[PDB]
DNA sequence: CCTCCCCTAC
């Protein structure tokens, strides 16, 4: 957790802003192709300039990367407006990370999330366009041991910004259940020492 | 929206008719239309006063008060919002000792009289009370302008609501360092020189002149009425400052 | 290199590579450390792959990290990758120099006067009521740089290019020699 | 006038491979800097 | 070679996802801009199953070089002095990365002088 | 013409007011017709127990982050939960939060900020 | 089947607060939204200041579940005045611990909010609801979660005319 | 608590 948290927060961020991106979840003029985003991105990752967004966004990993001691699936899904069913899923598998209980030249790192991002955007491209008008995405996670929006049963008398957040991020989950011609395609991951991430996609 | 302090002291919000959809900042005994002080606490009771009409948050009016009370203490402020300005009446005294700070400031430069009934300026910046003149640009204790300036009328306008400011206030080879050496000193210069280009835009009105001896004439405009004049001779003061010693850090480095 | 050409008889007539500034763009009004690293250690990359085969001189540009003034002064030994520190132990100059935005290079005996174009660009931010027999053309331009040789003054617009302090008593900014080759 | 992959095989079949050793590269011209060291850099300040 | 060249292609273009250059086959096979140009012809053909995009570039005269695009309306074809494969793209936006590379030997023009410790 | 109950339906009784005299009927109780907020803290954080009270009286200042809101209650009695909750292995879990909407975007970008 | 009493009583007074106040059955301003937490759900939930419309609602709510296993579906029409048409009608269909049944619960008020912050605005001073118990043209249906870890499984769905 | 001084409202 020295250094893994910048990386993993990094190529969070990069997921993310692509696959809004290149399923037109937000208008393609809305993001820019650029490196620095307050971090030194891998590649030219095309990230939205909206404020909102991307308080929303930095919020969500944030609230995933405290959640990654017990999450071993980060998935987000896009679901249609006119009817709430998910037509796209895109999985990251989260087995174990292999946790530093105890690293490595960021150089490898990047170069291992360069390759991932790499498969995912030659996946993406050639998946059929997307309308706007109401599209929506949506984030939903899988968990191992854990219970949440049962932490305001003691009033939780805040003292600090830290029992805050604490606070909201375990009241900002609901519980949902695991639910044709459901086609899974493996992409490609990170296989580098201290961050082990399989990465998946769904359709249909 | 209103707030009634006492009499004849109140503020609220206007609408002389229900067509008007923006409302009109209407004060009346607030420190806002008295010119009894100086305008960083006009400046900042106003926007206390608006962001309590508009959001009813004390959360965003705390933010900005802590902000505004941290950017005083580091010395981040305009220098120029913490002028005083008192009308002076120099037979009128019934004795010396009687007389205010701005009498004081006239007979210390007296020893060049002024006018019958003048705002003279007083009290710029930096032992009773009993007063230097804008002598300070040629010459700041945040915590006496903080307290005895913005305590006593933030308390008055808002233990009504049942909040102490003052609670508030208490609370109040190497390629790293030399990039922001040279981020500080380059930003610095640059607006060193665009307000060098405002003074010569502005003089070229009397001088008429664009090249040489047309900033040279600008350069001796002492006019304490705008802003960019402390804003320019601030600009040359931190040039001139301990940034020769940064500078001298930076050749080390670089050797 | 000669790797797209693929006529080395003329690419290795090509004997050195200036760079004449802006080698990188930002805005000092809201910049920090670590994105203008990025872009140093873009350049920094680009020049230790370019070095080994051909020469490089770098000159400082307007919007590049170095004084407002004309006169800038050479970068710094810093800001560039640890890769090229072997370039800067100072006996390595005639492969990498870092060298003073206005400058008179001796190539081969050829004295060429090199200016990032501060001055030129400084005498075009002004409206002049006067010269009615080019707007914004290359001909005015020319123009313009063939008057600042008539008049044997590099900056004439002193109190927008010219700092505080340029010399005592002996401006280098006034002509004393004119060069064989002038750049802007 | 033509279709890219008429060009293409036009242009990269008949490729010269000579000259090409990579052993013994072909020298860079000199060019030198007569001021490199000399005096008096006018535009040096402090 | 035809077949080293075409295994470290296909890799580089299948297993870990990333543009190909030719320069990459002239510091990997230790071999001129022009064998490197000619291998990447040769792997352009043989490519029944193609799933990459070709980026090529064209040398007009007066020393131009242009990226096709249109592929479809070239100008001034007959000027043009020289015409290849500059990489194979795997994705549709090319934006390759660039990494500190010893040329240790593998330089076809070298400066007049030499870097002194 | 319009939805149909269904095979066996039943009715309730009619609700008492109506959509103009609610606030009439709301006012007469003694309650004002429109309840304007009050100063409040968004900061739950920066309540620090600030309105005991000023100069013999006492104000209410609360706020409304989740932390500080009182749980519905029913019967004029609060619900709550007592026993420790009991965590089942291999969960799934649905964010909550609405991201901004596409015309939202549009409109921004539109503005041209 | 204890404490399904007590979360069902709140759920449904969440139900019916929520309906009238995301529709326009009732005025804004009347109702107390930035009190009140319903489930530790992050939103605002409202609830009418007239003590007596409350008082109504929760006898509302005890009567139904006095008869829950007669009922086999309980559901809530909107009729628009001067029309007495059913614009649309959301309808709910009829070893468990605290937990599961506080999440369902849960759960399902918070797609419920998700449904209703997304409808169109409606006018003013021209809807009207109707409560219905069930004992035993063109239309647009939508699906809502509801709670089935319990032996008491709900469907949760509304209608659109 | 006292006078002195500032200066805004009505
Ligand atoms: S007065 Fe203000 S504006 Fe006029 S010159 Fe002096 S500084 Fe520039």
């Amino acid at each position: 957790n020295r250094w893994v948290e910048k990386w993993l927060r990094v190529y969070l961020k990069c997921y993310i802003n692509l696959i809004l991106f290149y399923r037109n979840v937000y208008p393609p003029q809305s993001f820019d192709y650029t490196t620095y985003q307050s971090f030194n991105l891998p590649q030219f990752v095309p990230i939205n300039r909206h404020p909102a967004l991307i308080d929303y966004i930095e919020e969500l990993i944030l609230d995933v990367l405290s959640k990654l001691t017990h999450v071993y699936r980060f998935s987000i899904c896009i679901i249609n407006k006119k009817n709430d069913l998910c037509i796209e899923k895109y999985v990251l598998d989260f087995s174990e990370l292999q946790h530093v209980d105890k690293i490595i030249t960021e150089t490898e790192v990047f170069d291992e999330f360069r390759s991932s991002l790499n498969s995912l955007i030659m996946h993406l491209e050639k998946l059929p366009k997307v309308n706007d008008d109401t599209i929506t995405f949506e984030a939903v996670i899988n968990a191992i041991e854990l219970e949440l929006g049962h932490k305001l049963d003691r009033n939780r008398r805040v003292d600090s910004l830290e029992e805050k957040a604490e606070i909201e991020r375990d009241s900002n989950w609901v519980k949902c259940q695991e639910d044709p011609k459901i086609k899974l395609t493996s992409l490609v991951g990170s296989d580098v020492g201290p961050l082990i991430i399989h990465q998946f996609s769904e359709k249909l | 929206p209103s707030i009634l302090i006492s009499k004849k002291r109140y503020v609220g919000f206007s609408y002389e008719s229900p067509s008007q959809t923006l409302p009109i900042f209407d004060a009346k005994g607030i420190e806002t239309v008295r010119r009894d002080g100086i305008p960083a606490q006009q400046k900042i009771i106003e926007k206390c006063i608006r962001l309590l009409f508009q959001t009813k948050d004390l959360s965003k009016i705390k933010k900005y008060l802590q902000n505004e009370f941290f950017k005083i203490q580091i010395g981040k402020v305009s220098a120029q919002d913490f002028c005083f300005a008192k009308e002076v009446k120099l037979g009128a005294y019934k004795s010396e000792k009687t007389a205010p700070a701005g009498a004081v400031v006239v007979k210390r430069r007296i020893n060049a009289e002024p006018q019958y009934k003048e705002r003279i300026p007083y009290l710029v910046v930096k032992q009773l009370l009993r007063c230097v003149s804008p002598e300070f640009l040629e010459g700041l204790d945040s915590e006496y302008y903080i307290n005895k300036i913005l305590i006593p009328p933030l308390d008055r306008l808002f233990n009504l609501i049942g909040i102490n400011v003052g609670n508030w206030a208490q609370e109040i080879k190497r390629s790293t360092t030399t990039l922001s050496f040279l981020i500080k000193k380059l930003k610095r210069q640059k607006e060193y020189q665009t307000l060098k280009t405002v003074c010569r835009t502005c003089s070229y009105r009397y001088t008429s002149d664009a090249g040489i001896e047309n900033d040279h004439i600008a350069s001796k405009c002492n006019s304490y009425d705008c802003p960019v004049f402390y804003s320019r001779v601030k600009a040359e003061r931190y040039l001139r400052d301990n940034q020769s010693v940064q500078r001298e850090e930076a050749l080390i480095s670089l050797n | 290199m000669g790797r797209i050409n693929n006529k080395i008889d003329d690419i290795s007539l090509i004997g050195r590579l200036l760079i004449c500034g802006n080698s990188v763009d930002f805005d000092i009004k809201s910049v920090n450390k670590d994105e203008l690293m990025i872009s140093l250690t873009e350049f920094s990359k680009f020049l230790h792959n370019i070095l080994p085969s051909i020469s490089v001189d770098i000159m400082p540009g307007t919007n590049d990290p170095s004084d407002k003034s004309l006169p800038q002064q050479p970068f710094h030994k810093s800001l560039f990758d640890k890769s090229l520190e072997s370039y800067f132990n100072g006996s390595n100059k005639e492969i990498l120099n870092l060298v003073t935005n206005p400058y008179e290079f001796s190539y081969n005996g050829v004295d060429v006067l090199a200016v990032s174009g501060k001055n030129i660009n400084d005498i075009c931010k002004y409206v002049i009521p006067s010269n009615d027999n080019f707007k914004d053309d290359i001909e005015h331009r020319l123009d313009l740089m063939e008057c600042t040789m008539k008049w044997q003054n590099i900056a004439p617009t002193a109190p927008d290019t010219l700092w505080c302090y340029p010399y005592t008593d002996k401006d280098p900014f006034v002509l004393d020699k004119w060069p064989h080759v002038y750049i802007v | 006038d033509l279709h890219m992959d008429a060009l293409l095989t036009k242009f990269n079949e008949d490729r010269s491979l000579q000259d090409e050793n990579l052993s013994q590269p072909r020298t860079r011209v000199r060019i030198v800097d007569d001021n490199l060291y000399n005096k008096s850099n006018p535009f040096q300040l402090c | 070679m035809d077949q080293k060249a075409s295994y470290f292609i296909n890799e580089k273009l299948f297993t870990e996802v990333k543009p190909v250059l030719f320069t990459d086959l002239i510091h990997h096979l230790k071999i001129g801009p022009s064998m490197a140009k000619k291998l990447m012809f040769d792997y352009y053909k043989q490519t029944t199953n193609a799933k990459y995009n070709c980026v090529v570039i064209c040398c007009y005269k007066d020393q131009t070089i242009k990226i096709i695009h249109d592929l479809s309306n070239i100008p001034q074809q007959d000027s043009i002095i020289d015409c290849f494969i500059y990489a194979f793209n795997p994705m549709d936006s090319f934006i390759p990365y660039y990494d500190i590379i010893d040329q240790k030997d593998c330089l076809t023009i070298k400066n007049s002088y030499e870097l002194k410790v | 013409a319009g939805l149909r109950y269904g095979k066996r339906a039943f009715v309730y009784g009619e609700p008492p007011f109506g959509y103009q005299d609610i606030l009439n009927k709301l006012e007469d109780e003694g309650f004002p017709k429109i309840d304007y907020k009050d100063p409040f803290f968004s900061n739950p954080v920066d309540l620090e127990n600030k309105p005991y009270a000023y100069a013999g009286k006492r104000f209410e200042i609360s706020s409304t982050h989740v932390s500080t809101r009182i749980p519905v209650q029913f019967g004029g009695e609060t619900v709550s939960v007592y026993n420790k909750p009991t965590f089942d292995m291999f969960s799934s879990w649905k964010y909550a939060l609405k991201p901004p909407t596409y015309d939202a975007v549009q409109k921004w970008y539109n503005k041209v900020p």
